[PDB]
């Protein structure tokens, strides 16, 4: 009975006092809410108790709320007690906490989210006396906790519709308007008005295409005013004594407008504004690069930062001044600047820089959205600004301080699609090559200023690759000093940047035909011992982009008679390395696929022999360690069974696959097959064992073939998951299609482990799977198959009908037409056995032949059509083997047809006439 | 004498946070989606080559016929884990409220954004998961438990941002 007592004990950690404190509550409420309510508002009211106390009555009256309030809500539970009286009080309450400055931001946030809770059904028809309050609050007192507080309740409970046609829409704007104008309104207040600017236009935004002139009117008229507004406050100037709220004032400032320029019509937006506010972007990125030099200022001055160049990049269509756009780069030139910081961590830390530069960083600072400035711009002013910052990195050389900005500004002017061209850009580009050379001869340079030269010459000879003459020779030069550095230097950020610089270079040139086949071979010995050195401490992603070097470089192996081994060999060894350190990295798995697929498009049945010695060794060690632990999941044991199954994918066209990989791979995979348990250790098993025995000589396999069978037959036993058991299909065709002639004495086994997993299985997917696989069995021996069927037997009952009624449920349930075409075959198959002992049998889905419900289920198909498993592919539609099937039993090879035809309706016998 | 961090975990139904927090507490892992009601209060314990941080994690119910009071639960809480699985798209649709809820009970707190099970299938959410941390100030984390790909960044993280040694690392 005592609140006080239920909102301690709901708070404790352990599971006893909390279960029964919550259930006390609950059952206090739901016998009288009327006396909880008001004693939760009184213990949050009272500010002598402690605030997790006050918090938690808040938090609760909340969720109360939710359930007691009244009903229109999907949760409300009946029989409530919440009289008027009790509304009235707690609504006082909580428009009284939520306003008080002198409560914590704690209780104030609390009081915000029950007033928003219960606005969600009381707004605005039962409750103007909420909006009587904030708009008095905020147009005569400015009290900021009413904006926050409407704020908070445009995000989550306000909706168009009470927005345009309610007062709402019009009120909020004249109100946010006159807040806007006085300039007696605190700084503070000027941000909060313009955050309610930002709600109000995310409002007007959410529905766009409008058809009402009711609206179109009123938001052009409150753009017009926003923009004169945001005007006049960017016109508005400060005494900087409170900067860093100068600098969230401008920041709301250019989000707002940033805004309204992306995601409103360009016709309420005009250009000359554009043109007007592009000059005062750029002045005020003046302003913030001068208070720079004055941490969370730092921070601050960056967020302001992002959204001016978000601005400028979207106004970039606008073309820009010589002068303004020189006040660009001179301001962008001191925000791109590291922090020290970032420098600290990217000098101890290379895995950081990696990270960032290959753009997996969980970061976003002012260098990406310069990036995104730069890359948007458009093809004059693009040709334009390159002259600059160029003329700036030339006249910045010694300037170690700032030269590492001006780089990345010029490596992402290098990033933009458009081609850069103009009148005297000739000269300018001999000038910063000049000086990328000087930068890479020089010494003592400061690591990240190298890197970044590094990492800027391949965007370099790209982007200007149809203007140098000596584009090959100089791609030469730049890509050995690129190596020579990095193989020179114990710095492991440089030998990152300088394979990141490698690959940037493959993805533009040509190597192995610029370069030739030595100078190929070599850069490649060069980057594979720059990946090794640097591969003994990667992590946080920087596996990943060794890998996708490693894939390059391997993408150059030369032709198999001129390939060196060694090479070759080394290139392997990494690509297994890298990859079995950090096994679980999804992206490190998928590029060594891929590396092995490169690594195995240029093989031969005579040098594959070579390969089976270099690769198999390292996986069969790998399965031999886990057979400790049963085969249970493990990210290396997958990868390993994943690079076996590419291994054995990837067999020479030339024939069939050598005994030794066989030799090799059969024991393993027998034993894995034998004993996990892991749904993915088993499909991957599978998956290379059924490959396997499909591309094994017939002569190797025939000693094996009890092995094999065993091993099915625990494959598709019960103590494995029917989702396992799903790829029994492939194993089951290899065998077929390799033992064509020795599975003629073990074929009854194989059917009894198909229809006694059949019949157990619930999955449906497994059930499908089962039932391709007895298709497959019928369609290559229908006597055999219906012999076993009919006369085993499973729990004293014959198997044929108990298959025979789950083949029909299921096929009915059946989708997809792949699927269909196997049961039409196999059906088509045993009508035309005309054996009178199946088409006896009673079956219902009223009780009809067995035969007749398979033509008329046929009949039913032909009806629907005319508008993956993959193990009997003919490549030949559903409709001929219906046509030829219906022709073939017009042929009259048993004479039930046609009276099952007279049988059937009207309808049907018509299509079928009509069809055929 | 041993310092120690309430850690809520939060994030709709199937995300894992349940397996997640079992993983840690024991090395087992569960294959079997069942549901959580109310909250769990599991004491995890970090060795680190300065001493030990020991977190106490709230496994907060995600679905919301089950989450009774929830939000009396990240009352004094110092950190904050935001799960989410990337084979389901409306779950981080939904991330927004949980850091909204999060840091309405408990502002400023260090709060990581978990991507979990990145195994299943491939990823259906690809990178659009930056997009919300990038503002907000938030650590993305790729992390499952199925396979150990991440499993220890989010404590090591929030580790060093409570105990103020960026050098902290786990043992
Ligand atoms: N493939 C895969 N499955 C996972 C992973 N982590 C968990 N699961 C499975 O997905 C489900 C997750 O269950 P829970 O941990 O209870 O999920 P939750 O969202 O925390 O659940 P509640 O606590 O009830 O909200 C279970 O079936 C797990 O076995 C993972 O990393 N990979
Ligand atoms: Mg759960």
């Amino acid at each position: 009975m005592d609140i006080n007592e239920l909102i301690i004990g709901a708070q404790s950690a352990d599971k006893h006092t909390r279960e029964v404190a919550e259930t006390q509550l609950l059952q206090w409420c739901d016998s009288d809410a009327s006396q909880v309510f008001k004693a939760l508002a009184n213990v949050a009211l009272q500010h002598e108790a402690s605030l997790e106390s006050r918090q938690f009555a808040l938090l609760s009256l909340r969720k109360l709320i939710t359930m007691y309030w009244s009903p229109g809500f999907e949760s409300y539970r009946s029989t409530s007690n919440v009289e008027i009286d009790v509304k009235d009080f707690i609504r006082e309450v909580l428009l009284k906490l939520c306003l008080n400055d002198n409560e914590n931001t704690k209780i104030k946030n609390g009081a915000s989210y029950c007033i928003v809770q219960i606005s969600a059904v009381d707004f605005p028809d039962q409750w103007p006396q909420l909006l009587t309050v904030i708009y008095d609050a905020i147009s005569h007192q400015h009290s900021l906790n009413a904006m926050s507080l409407l704020n908070e309740i445009y995000d989550d409970v306000v909706s168009e519709e009470m927005f345009f046609e309610g007062g709402i829409g019009l009120a909020t704007m004249e109100i946010v308007f006159k807040v806007l104008n006085t300039e007696t309104s605190t700084l503070i207040a000027k941000i909060a008005a313009l955050k309610l600017l930002k709600a109000c236009l995310l409002q007007m935004s959410s529905h766009n295409e409008y058809d009402e002139a009711s609206r179109k009117s009123f938001v052009s008229q409150c753009l017009a005013t926003s923009l004169q507004i945001l005007g006049q406050l960017l016109t508005l100037n400060f005494g900087n004594v409170d900067v860093i709220s100068q600098l969230k004032f401008k920041s709301i400032i250019y989000e707002n407008l940033v805004f309204i320029k992306n995601d409103f019509s360009r016709k309420h937006f005009s250009s000359e504004l554009q043109k007007q506010f592009k000059i005062m972007a750029i002045q005020d990125l003046e302003n913030v690069t001068h208070i720079n030099a004055n941490e969370p200022l730092l921070e601050t001055v960056h967020d302001c930062s992002i959204y001016i160049v978000e601005f400028l990049t979207s106004v970039c269509t606008l073309q820009f001044s010589v002068e303004e756009m020189n006040k660009i780069i001179t301001s962008l030139t001191i925000l791109c600047q590291l922090s020290s910081e970032t420098r600290e961590i990217w000098t101890s830390d290379f895995n950081t820089f990696v990270s960032k530069e290959t753009g997996l960083a969980a970061s976003y600072n002012v260098r990406d959205q310069a990036n995104e400035f730069f890359t948007s711009l458009p093809n004059p002013q693009l040709s334009l600004i390159f002259k600059v910052v160029s003329n700036d990195i030339e006249h910045s050389t010694c300037n170690y301080s700032t030269l590492e900005s001006l780089l990345y500004l010029l490596q992402c002017i290098l990033l933009n699609d458009d081609e850069i061209t103009g009148e005297n850009i000739d000269q300018s580009l001999q000038i910063l090559i000049k000086t990328l050379e000087n930068i890479l001869v020089s010494q003592e340079i400061p690591e990240l200023i190298l890197a970044r030269a590094i990492l800027t010459i391949p965007r370099v000879l790209d982007k200007f690759i149809d203007a140098l003459p000596d584009i090959k020779p100089l791609t030469s030069a730049f890509l050995a000093k690129s190596l020579n550095l990095a193989l020179k230097s114990d710095k492991e950020l440089i030998k990152s940047a300088t394979l990141i610089a490698f690959t940037y270079y493959c993805y533009f040139a040509e190597l192995d035909s610029v370069l030739g086949p030595e100078v190929c071979s070599e850069t490649q010995e060069k980057v594979i011992r720059i990946i090794n050195q640097v591969s003994s401490d990667a992590e946080e992603d920087t596996n990943g982009a060794l890998m996708e070097v490693l894939s390059q470089v391997i993408s150059y192996n030369p032709k198999e008679p001129h390939s060196r081994k060694e090479i070759l060999q080394a290139e392997f060894h990494l690509v297994f390395t890298i990859s079995s350190e950090d096994p679980a990295n999804v992206q490190v798995v998928v590029q060594s696929q891929e590396c092995l697929e490169k690594l195995l498009d240029n093989i031969n049945m005579d040098n594959y022999k070579n390969y089976i010695e270099l690769c198999l060794p390292s996986f069969i060690n790998v399965l031999d360690s886990n057979n400790a632990n049963n085969y249970r999941y493990s990210p290396l044991l997958s990868l390993v069974l994943e690079f076996i199954t590419v291994f054995l994918k990837k067999k020479p066209n030339d024939g069939f696959l050598p005994d030794e990989i066989n030799q090799y791979l059969f024991e393993p995979l027998a034993k894995v097959l034998a004993f996990s348990t892991e749904d993915e250790t088993l499909q991957l098993a599978t998956e290379a064992f059924s490959y396997l025995i499909f591309n094994t000589d017939t002569r190797a396999m025939e000693p094996r073939l009890m092995d094999i069978m065993k091993v099915l037959e625990r494959l598709l036993s019960l103590e494995v998951s029917d989702s396992a058991a799903m790829n029994v299909g492939p194993l089951v065709v290899a065998i077929f299609t390799r033992f064509s002639k020795e599975i003629q004495p073990l074929i009854g086994r194989i059917l009894e482990a198909v229809v006694v997993r059949l019949i157990k299985t619930q999955n449906i997917s497994t059930e499908q799977n089962l039932l391709s696989v007895l298709c497959f069995l019928t369609c290559n021996d229908p006597k055999q198959t219906v012999d076993f069927l009919s006369s085993f037997q499973i729990d004293n009952t014959d198997a044929l009908t108990l298959v025979m009624r789950k083949w029909i449920e299921a096929f009915e349930v059946i989708r997809g037409e792949k699927r269909i075409k196997e049961n039409i075959v196999a059906l088509s198959n045993l009508f035309f056995l005309n054996d009178k002992r199946l088409q006896k049998v009673v079956v219902n889905g009223v009780q009809v032949p067995l035969y007749t419900k398979i033509i008329k289920l046929f009949v039913s198909e032909l009806s629907f059509q005319s508008k993956i498993t993959g193990l009997m592919d003919v490549k030949e539609s559903v409709v001929q083997l219906l046509v030829r099937f219906f022709k073939e039993v017009a042929s009259k090879d048993v004479s039930g047809f046609h009276c099952i035809y007279e049988t059937l309706s009207d309808s049907e016998r018509k299509v079928l006439s009509e069809a055929l | 004498e041993v310092p120690t961090f309430k850690l809520v975990l939060v994030g709709d139904g199937g995300t894992g946070k349940t397996t997640f927090v079992k993983r840690h507490l024991t090395g087992e892992f569960e294959k079997k989606y069942i549901a959580t009601i109310g909250v769990e209060v599991h004491p995890l314990s970090f060795y680190t080559n300065f001493g030990e941080i020991k977190f106490d994690v709230w496994d907060t119910a995600g679905l919301e016929k089950f989450g009774g009071l929830r939000d009396g639960y990240y009352i004094n809480a110092q950190c904050a884990i935001i799960m989410f699985d990337v084979t389901s798209r409306i779950t981080y649709k939904n991330v927004p409220n949980w850091h909204r809820d999060l840091v309405r009970v408990c502002e400023n707190i260090p709060i990581v954004l978990c991507g979990n099970k990145v195994d299943v299938k491939e990823r259906k959410v690809k990178a659009k998961t930056i997009t919300f941390h990038r503002k907000k100030n938030l650590q993305y984390y790729d992390i499952s438990a199925k396979s150990n790909y991440n499993f220890e960044k989010p404590f090591l993280w929030l580790a060093r941002k409570l105990a103020g040694n960026p050098q902290l690392e786990f043992v």
